[PDB]
C-alpha cells in the first residue's frame, strides 16, 4: 500500500497460521575559469573544478592573490564572504560556504569578494525561504502594491497562532505536528475487513532494539483491533518481561514504569502513532488487514524521538476613517459608466478583420443586467473609441462581488474575441473603484469560443507585451466604500416589515407564509438536485419566497443563493441575515460554494465556518488539490480561506507539506504567481525545521529537472546505450550525489531516501526520457517494509489530470468501501511539481496486459492466445490461493470499469492496463478525462472506455467457454451495477469536486460543460431504476450481448 | 405544426440545449421537453448574453402556461405572442424579447445537397479542416507561451547583465582608489602590472556590454516574431468558429431526416 506496493498475501489467515547552472548552458564545464573581484579592485581569475565548495575556491583565492600586486590591502580569508549575481538578476551573499560552484545558479562565472555588512547574517539565511519559492524574498519587498505589502504584514497572526498550538504541551505537541497520525475517517471497520479478523483480533509483531542493537526482537501479540497503542506497548512490555524471577505484582509494577517511556512506529517509515485511536483505524493497520499481512511496529524510547526533533524558534519578519469618515455607496444617486479609452497593443490583420470594439457587462459569477458594447469605431488602425458606456444598474445595487469582465472583439457575423481582462468593482477594503486604469489582458484560452470570459481570473496580466486596455471610471468628489454590516442589517429588517404589508402578488410573491402548502415540498426536492442541473425562473422565485422555510432545510443554500437578485441591495441586503446564522452544512457541500458561482465574501465566509466545524484533517488532505485551487476565485489576497488552510498547514506538517508542493507547482502560471509567492512566503517563514526539509526536496528536484533538460535536447539521436552512460557519468558527479541523496519522497514524506543505486537507474523507454531512480531505504528495519524506494520523475508531461483522475478513484474506492462493498483500486502517487514535470510512484510486479501476453505466447508469430492471461495467472497463484487471486482481479476489475465509464478516460487497450502477480488489474496513463476529444464531433458519444475482452472474461469465469453464461460473470455484473449505483448516489461531491477545478488551467476543463458529460454518464435526470438500464444498455452495446 | 414547431427539439436533454445556444446573443430562444413529470411540461429556454434562462410552461386543463396566465390554448399558443412581445410583464426582471428563433432546420446553407450521403462526406471535409486548424492554432498557442517565457527570460537577462556590469564599474572604480594611492612611489615597475589589471577589467566590461547589446537586439527579433503569433493566432481564431459551426449544421441536417447515430463516426 505504498506500504507493500498493494502486494495481497493470499494464504495469511488470521483465524489459522538553456538557463539550468549558468545562464545559456545546462551543465558547466567540468573545468571553468571564474574572475574573482577582489575587495582590493584586482581580479585574479581561478582555473576551478565545476563542483569545488567556495570553502576551497576561497582558500585557492587568498593563495593566488598573493602573486597579484596589492596584497598587504587584504584582510585575513576569514574576514569575507563571497557574492555575485545570480540567474534571477539579484546580487547574492554567499554566506554557506560549503555550497559548490555549479549550484550558486551564477549566469556569470565570476566570484565578489566582499566583509559582511546587513550584519544580521541570521536574517538574511532568508535566501532559503526564496529558494524554497523559486524567486528572491526581496522581489516582494519592492512590490508597490499595498494589498500586497497589506498581506505580508496581515497573515502573520496565522503564523504566530499555529507556531503557539505547536508549542502547548511540547514536546508531545511539536511531535504531534511533525508526524501526525494517518488514520481512516471512520473507527466503524467495514464488514469486509472486520472479516479477515476471526471475531476482531489481529496478530501483530512488536520490534524492540537494547545492544547495539544488530538484535532486534520479535514479540508477537494477539488483540482486538480497536485497543489503543498504549495498550500495545503494555502488552509487548509484559511479554518481554515476563519471567520465572519476577512474580504476578512485580511484573505489574515494572510495567507502569515502562509503558509511557515508549510509543510505536511503523517499522521502515518514518510514521508515528502517537495518539488514542483503535489500531484499526490508523492506516497501516488497516493496509495489512486488506493485504493479508502481519502488522510490523517498533518500539521507539519517547527520547531518542524527541532527540530526532529541534526547536522552530520562529522569529517575526523585518517587515514590522480613511477620508474622513467615506461615503456610503447606497447614497450614489445613478446608473454606472464607464469610459472605455484604448487599446494599444492589438494584432490584427488588416486584410483578414474588418473591425474591433470593445465588449463589457458587470458579473457576479453570472452577469446582473444588460451587456455591452460600445460602435466598432477607428478598427484595428489604431483603436480609439472614447466612450462612456452606460449599463442599467443603480450604483447602490452593486453586490460586493461585482465585476468588469471587457474583452475586444472582432467583426456577416464574425464576432469573436481577441483577448480578454476582468477586474473587481470594489477593492480590498471595500473601496469603490474610481479614476483611471490600465489593464493588460489574457489571450483567449484553447477552449472558449464565448465572446467574455467572467471565470477568467480578476486583474491585468502582467506581461507588459500585451494588449494594454485604459479605462476610466467615474468620480463622486469622494472616495465611496460599501456598507458596513450593521448597516445592511437595518436595511433588511426594514425590507422585512416592508414586505409584511403589501396585498397585490407578482411572481416572487415573498404570500401564504403562516402555514406551508404541504405538496410545497418541491423544497425537499429541488434540494437534492445536483449542481449542474440548471434551476427554472418559477423555481427561482419558488426558493426566494420561502427563503425562511427553507432554513430549515440548510443543504438547500447553494440553490436559494443563486434565486437571490444580486442586483437587488433589498434581496442581497436580506440574504446576508439569512446566511448569518443559517445552519452550517456538511463539508462535501460547503465546498462548492467556494467555487466561482459563489464569490461573495459572506457566502465564502460561512463555507469556511462549514469547514472549520466539520472538516478532519483526514478528509482536508484528500480534497486539498480542490482546496489550494479555489484559492484563485477568492477576490483579494487576504482572504478567509487563505487564513484557514494556512493555519492548517502550519497545524500538520502532513497537510503543510503538501500545501507547499501544490502552490510551489504552479509557480509559473503567471495568472497565480503573485498570490501563490506569498502565500509559501509565510509559510515558509512559519513552518519551522521543515522548510530545511523542503529546500532539499527542492535541491533534489532542480537537479532531475536540469539533467533531464539535457537528454531531452542535445542526447537524442543517441542511442539509449549512449544516453545510459551520460546520465550514470552525472549521477556520479559529487553536487549530484550530494543533492540527490539523503532526502524525503516528495511523494510521501513518510519514506526517506538516501543512497542512490546507480545500477537499479534507467531511462525508461518513452520518448519523453522519464527517469526511473531507485533509493536505499534508510530505516533501520527497511527489511520489514521495503529495502529499496523506487519512484519515476517524468519531465514533459502534465500530471495533473492524471493526478485528479487518481485522485477521483481513491475517492471513489473509498465511497465502495465504506459502504461495505470491496472494489480494489490501485490509485497509485502522483504528484505534479512544476510546469508539466512530476512524480509517479511505482508499482512492482506489475505488468502491461501486453507482457502478460508476450512472455507466454508460442514460437511463430501469427495469434494471441486469448487464455494467456489466465495461464499466467495460474502460474502465479497455484492451489486455493488461486480462488482468491482470481477473486482480487474480478473485483479490481470490476471496479476499474465503472471508474472509467463514468470519468470517460481513454480508450483502454493492452498497454494502459496492468496486472499484479496477486492478480489486481489496474489502469495507467488516462489520456483525457471527460471524452475531451469529442472536441471534434463527440455529441452524445457516451464511450465505454474499459471493454473486457475474451481474455479478461476468462479470467473472470475462472476458464470458462462461452463465459458470458456463468455465475461469476453474475457475480460481477452484480458488482458493477451495486457500484455504478454507489457512485451516482455521490454525484454532488463529483460534480463539485471537478467545480473547483474550472481554475487550473487544464484544457479539459473550461467551463461547467466540459463537466457536463459526468451527467450523462451518471443518468442524472433519470430516475435510478431508469439509470439501472442505461448502464445495462451501454455495456450491453459494446460487448454485443452479455447484458440484460 | 407541434412536433414541426421549428423550434421545439423535443427530447433533447438540459446539455444539448445550451450546446445549441453556445455563441448566439441577446434573445434567443428554444423549446424543451421537462425532465421529469414529477417536475413540469416543456421547458422554454431564453439566452441573455452567455447566461441561459429557463421557463416552466406549465399543462393542466388543457391549458399552456408559465404561471396563472394560463389561458394560452397551444404549446404553439403561448410562443408566438412572447416572439412580438416581452416577458417583463410576467415577471420584471426580463426585459427582453424571444425574436431571435434561432431554430431554423439548416436548410438555409448546407448546400441542400438532399444526398445524404453526399451531406455526409461535406460534413468530413469540413471536419478534417477544423482538425487541421485546431491543431495549427494549437501548435501556435504553444509557441506563443515558449515566447512568452523567452522573452520574460531575455528581460532578466537583461538585468543581471547591467548588474554585472555595474559590480565591474565598480570594480574599476574600487581599483583608483587604492591603485593611484600607491602610484607616488618612485617602483615603476609594480606600476606596469598594476596597469595590466586594470586594462584587463575595462575590455572585459567591453565584453560584457557587446554581450548584452547582442541579446537587446535578440529580444526585438523575438517581440517581432511574438506580435506575429498573435496576427495569425487572431486570424486562425475567427476561421476555426465558423467551420466549426457549419460542422454543427450538418451533422444537424443529417440527424434531421433520419438519425443512425453510430453511422456519423466514420465521416469524423
Amino acid at each position: 500500500m505504498s506500504y507493500y506496493h498493494h502486494h495481497h498475501h493470499h494464504d495469511y489467515d488470521i483465524p489459522t497460521t538553456s538557463s539550468g547552472e549558468l545562464w545559456g548552458i545546462h551543465l558547466m564545464p567540468p573545468r571553468i575559469l571564474v574572475e574573482c573581484l577582489l575587495p582590493n579592485g584586482m581580479i585574479v581569475t581561478l582555473e576551478c573544478l565545476r563542483e569545488a565548495t567556495l570553502i576551497t575556491i576561497k582558500h585557492e583565492l587568498f593563495k593566488e592573490a598573493r602573486k597579484y600586486p596589492l596584497h598587504q590591502l587584504l584582510q585575513d580569508e576569514s574576514s569575507y564572504i563571497f557574492v555575485s549575481v545570480t540567474q534571477e538578476a539579484e546580487r547574492e551573499e554567499f554566506f554557506d560556504e560549503t555550497r559548490r560552484l555549479c549550484d550558486l545558479r551564477l549566469f556569470q562565472p565570476f566570484l565578489k569578494v566582499i566583509e559582511p555588512v546587513g550584519n544580521r547574517e541570521e536574517k538574511i539565511l532568508n535566501r532559503e525561504i526564496g529558494f524554497a519559492i523559486g524567486m528572491p524574498v526581496c522581489e516582494f519587498d519592492m512590490v508597490k502594491d499595498p494589498e500586497v505589502q497589506d498581506f505580508r504584514r496581515n497573515i502573520l497572526n496565522v503564523c504566530k497562532e499555529a507556531v503557539d498550538l505547536r508549542d502547548l504541551n511540547s514536546p508531545h505537541s511539536r511531535a504531534m505536528y511533525v508526524y501526525p497520525p494517518n488514520v481512516e475517517s471512520s473507527p466503524e471497520l467495514p464488514k469486509h475487513i472486520y472479516n479477515k479478523l476471526d471475531k476482531g483480533q489481529i496478530i501483530v509483531v512488536i520490534w524492540v532494539i537494547v545492544s547495539p542493537n544488530n538484535d532486534k526482537q520479535k514479540y508477537t501479540l494477539k488483540i482486538n483491533h480497536d485497543c489503543v497503542p498504549e495498550q500495545v506497548i503494555a502488552e509487548a512490555i509484559r511479554k518481554k518481561t515476563r519471567s520465572m524471577l519476577l512474580s504476578s505484582e512485580q511484573l505489574k509494577l515494572c510495567v507502569l514504569e515502562y509503558q509511557g517511556k515508549y510509543i510505536l512506529k511503523v517499522c521502515g517509515c518514518d510514521e508515528y502513532f502517537l495518539e488514542k485511536y483503535p489500531l484499526s483505524q490508523y492506516k497501516y493497520i488497516r493496509s495489512c488487514i486488506m493485504l493479508g499481512r502481519m502488522p510490523n511496529l517498533m518500539l521507539m524510547a519517547k527520547e531518542s524521538l524527541y532527540s530526532q526533533l529541534p526547536m522552530d524558534c520562529f522569529t517575526m519578519p523585518s517587515y514590522s476613517n480613511g477620508e474622513t469618515s467615506t461615503k456610503s455607496l447606497w447614497v450614489i444617486n445613478s446608473a454606472l459608466r464607464i469610459k472605455i479609452l484604448c487599446a494599444t497593443y492589438v494584432n490584427v490583420n488588416i486584410r483578414d478583420i474588418d473591425k474591433i470594439y470593445v465588449r463589457t457587462g458587470i458579473y457576479h459569477g453570472g452577469e446582473p443586467l444588460c451587456d455591452n458594447v460600445n460602435t466598432q469605431r477607428v478598427p484595428c488602425s489604431n483603436p480609439r473609441w472614447n466612450e462612456w458606456l452606460n449599463y442599467d444598474i443603480y450604483i447602490p445595487d452593486l453586490p460586493r462581488a461585482a465585476r468588469l469582465c471587457l474583452s475586444i472583439c472582432s467583426v456577416k457575423e464574425e464576432h469573436c474575441p481577441l483577448a480578454w481582462g476582468n477586474i473587481n468593482l470594489f477593492d480590498y477594503t471595500d473601496t469603490l473603484v474610481s479614476g483611471k486604469m490600465a489593464l493588460n489582458l489574457w489571450p483567449v484560452p484553447h477552449g472558449l469560443e464565448d465572446l467574455l470570459n467572467p471565470i477568467g481570473v480578476t486583474g491585468s496580466n502582467p506581461n507588459k507585451e500585451t494588449p494594454c486596455l485604459e479605462l476610466e471610471f467615474d468620480w463622486f468628489s469622494s472616495v465611496v466604500k460599501f456598507p458596513d454590516m450593521s448597516v445592511i442589517e437595518e436595511h433588511a429588517n426594514w425590507s422585512v416589515s416592508r414586505e409584511a404589508g403589501f396585498s397585490y402578488s407578482h411572481a416572487g410573491l415573498s404570500r401564504d407564509n403562516e402555514l406551508r402548502e404541504n405538496d410545497k415540498e418541491q423544497l425537499k426536492a429541488i434540494s437534492t438536485r445536483d449542481p449542474l442541473s440548471e434551476i427554472t425562473e418559477q423555481e427561482k422565485d419558488f426558493l426566494w419566497s420561502h427563503r425562511h422555510y427553507c432554513v430549515t432545510i440548510p443543504e438547500i443554500l447553494p440553490k436559494l443563493l443563486l434565486s437571490v437578485k444580486w442586483n437587488s441591495r433589498d434581496e442581497v441586503a436580506q440574504m446576508y441575515c439569512l446566511v448569518k446564522d443559517w445552519p452550517p452544512i456538511k463539508p462535501e457541500q460547503a465546498m462548492e460554494l467556494l467555487d466561482c458561482n459563489y464569490p461573495d465574501p459572506m457566502v465564502r465566509g460561512f463555507a469556511v465556518r462549514c469547514l472549520e466545524k466539520y472538516l478532519t484533517d483526514d478528509k482536508l488532505s484528500q480534497y486539498l488539490i480542490q482546496l489550494v485551487q479555489v484559492l484563485k476565485y477568492e477576490q483579494y489576497l487576504d482572504n478567509l480561506l487563505v487564513r484557514f488552510l494556512l493555519k492548517k498547514a502550519l497545524t500538520n506538517q502532513r497537510i503543510g507539506h503538501f500545501f507547499f508542493w501544490h502552490l510551489k507547482s504552479e509557480m509559473h502560471n503567471k495568472t497565480v504567481s503573485q498570490r501563490f509567492g506569498l502565500l509559501l512566503e509565510s509559510y515558509c517563514r512559519a513552518c519551522g525545521m521543515y522548510l530545511k526539509h523542503l529546500n532539499r526536496q527542492v535541491e533534489a528536484m532542480e537537479k532531475l529537472i536540469n539533467l533531464t533538460d539535457i537528454l531531452k535536447q542535445e542526447k537524442k539521436d543517441e542511442t539509449q546505450k549512449v544516453q545510459m552512460k551520460f546520465l550514470v557519468e552525472q549521477m556520479r558527479r559529487p553536487d549530484f550525489m550530494d543533492a540527490l541523496q539523503g532526502f524525503l519522497s516528495p511523494l510521501n514524506p513518510a519514506h526517506q531516501l538516501g543512497n542512490l543505486r546507480l545500477e537499479e537507474c534507467r531511462i525508461m523507454s518513452s520518448a519523453k526520457r522519464p527517469l526511473w531512480l531507485n533509493w536505499e531505504n534508510p530505516d533501520i528495519m527497511s527489511e520489514l517494509l521495503f529495502q529499496n524506494n523506487e519512484i519515476i520523475f517524468k519531465n514533459g508531461d502534465d500530471l495533473r489530470q492524471d493526478m485528479l483522475t487518481l485522485q477521483i478513484i481513491r475517492i471513489m474506492e473509498n465511497i465502495w468501501q465504506n459502504q461495505g462493498l470491496d472494489l480494489r483500486m490501485l490509485p497509485y502517487g502522483c504528484l505534479s511539481i512544476g510546469d508539466c514535470v512530476g512524480l509517479i510512484e511505482v508499482v512492482r510486479n506489475s505488468h502491461t496486459i501486453m507482457q502478460i501476453q508476450c512472455k507466454g505466447g508460442l514460437k511463430g508469430a501469427l495469434q494471441f492466445n486469448s487464455h494467456t492471461l489466465h495461464q499466467w495467472l495460474k502460474d502465479k497463484n497455484k492451489g486455493e490461493i488461486y480462488d482468491a487471486a482470481i477473486d482480487l482481479f474480478t473485483r479490481s476489475c470490476a471496479g476499474y470499469c465503472v471508474a472509467t465509464f463514468i470519468l470517460g478516460i481513454g480508450d483502454r487497450h493492452n498497454s494502459n492496463i496492468m496486472v499484479k502477480d496477486d492478480g489486481q488489474l489496474f489502469h495507467i496513463d488516462f489520456g483525457h478525462f471527460l471524452d475531451h476529444k469529442k472536441k471534434k464531433f463527440g455529441y452524445k458519444r457516451e464511450r465505454v472506455p474499459f471493454v473486457l475482452t475474451q481474455d479478461f472474461l476468462i479470467v473472470i469465469s475462472k476458464g470458462a467457454q462461452e463465459c458470458t453464461k456463468t455465475r461469476e460473470f453474475e457475480r460481477f455484473q452484480e458488482m458493477c451495477y451495486k457500484a455504478y449505483l454507489a457512485i451516482r448516489q455521490h454525484a454532488n461531491l463529483f460534480i463539485n469536486l471537478f467545480s473547483m477545478m474550472l481554475g487550473s488551467g487544464m484544457p479539459e476543463l473550461q467551463s461547467f460543460d466540459d463537466i457536463a458529460y459526468i451527467r450523462k454518464t451518471l443518468a442524472l435526470d433519470k430516475t435510478e431504476q431508469e439509470a439501472l438500464e442505461y448502464f445495462m444498455k451501454q455495456m450491453n452495446d459494446a460487448h454485443h450481448g452479455g447484458w440484460t | 405544426s407541434l412536433q414541426d414547431a421549428e423550434w421545439y427539439w423535443g427530447d433533447i436533454s438540459r446539455e444539448e440545449v445550451n450546446e445549441k445556444l453556445r455563441d448566439t446573443a441577446d434573445g434567443t430562444f428554444l423549446v424543451r421537453d421537462a425532465s421529469t413529470k414529477m417536475h413540469g411540461d416543456y421547458t422554454l429556454t431564453l439566452r441573455k448574453g452567455g447566461n441561459n434562462k429557463l421557463i416552466k410552461i406549465f399543462h393542466r386543463d388543457g391549458k399552456y402556461g408559465f404561471s396563472d396566465p394560463l389561458t394560452f390554448s397551444s404549446v404553439v399558443e403561448l410562443i408566438n405572442h412572447y416572439r412580438n412581445e416581452s416577458l417583463a410583464q410576467y415577471n420584471p426582471k426580463l426585459d427582453v424579447k424571444l425574436l431571435y428563433p434561432v431554430s431554423k432546420y439548416q436548410q438555409d446553407q448546407v448546400v441542400k445537397e438532399d444526398n445524404i450521403e453526399a451531406v455526409g462526406k461535406k460534413l468530413h471535409e469540413y471536419n478534417t479542416q477544423f482538425q487541421e486548424k485546431s491543431r495549427e492554432y494549437d501548435r501556435l498557442y504553444e509557441e506563443y507561451t515558449r515566447t512568452s517565457q523567452e522573452i520574460q527570460m531575455k528581460r532578466t537577462a537583461i538585468e543581471a547583465f547591467n548588474e554585472t556590469i555595474k559590480i565591474f564599474e565598480e570594480q574599476c572604480q574600487t581599483q583608483e582608489r587604492y591603485s593611484k594611492e600607491y602610484i607616488e612611489k618612485f617602483n615603476e615597475k609594480e606600476i606596469q602590472r598594476i596597469m595590466h589589471n586594470y586594462d584587463k577589467l575595462k575590455s572585459r566590461i567591453s565584453e560584457i556590454i557587446d554581450s548584452r547589446r547582442r541579446l537587446e537586439e535578440d529580444l526585438k527579433k523575438q517581440a517581432a516574431e511574438y506580435r506575429e503569433i498573435d496576427k495569425r493566432m487572431n486570424s486562425i481564431k475567427p476561421d476555426l468558429i465558423q467551420l466549426r459551426k457549419t460542422r454543427d449544421q450538418y451533422l444537424m441536417w443529417l440527424t434531421q431526416k433520419g438519425v443512425r447515430q453510430k453511422k456519423l463516426n466514420e465521416w469524423l
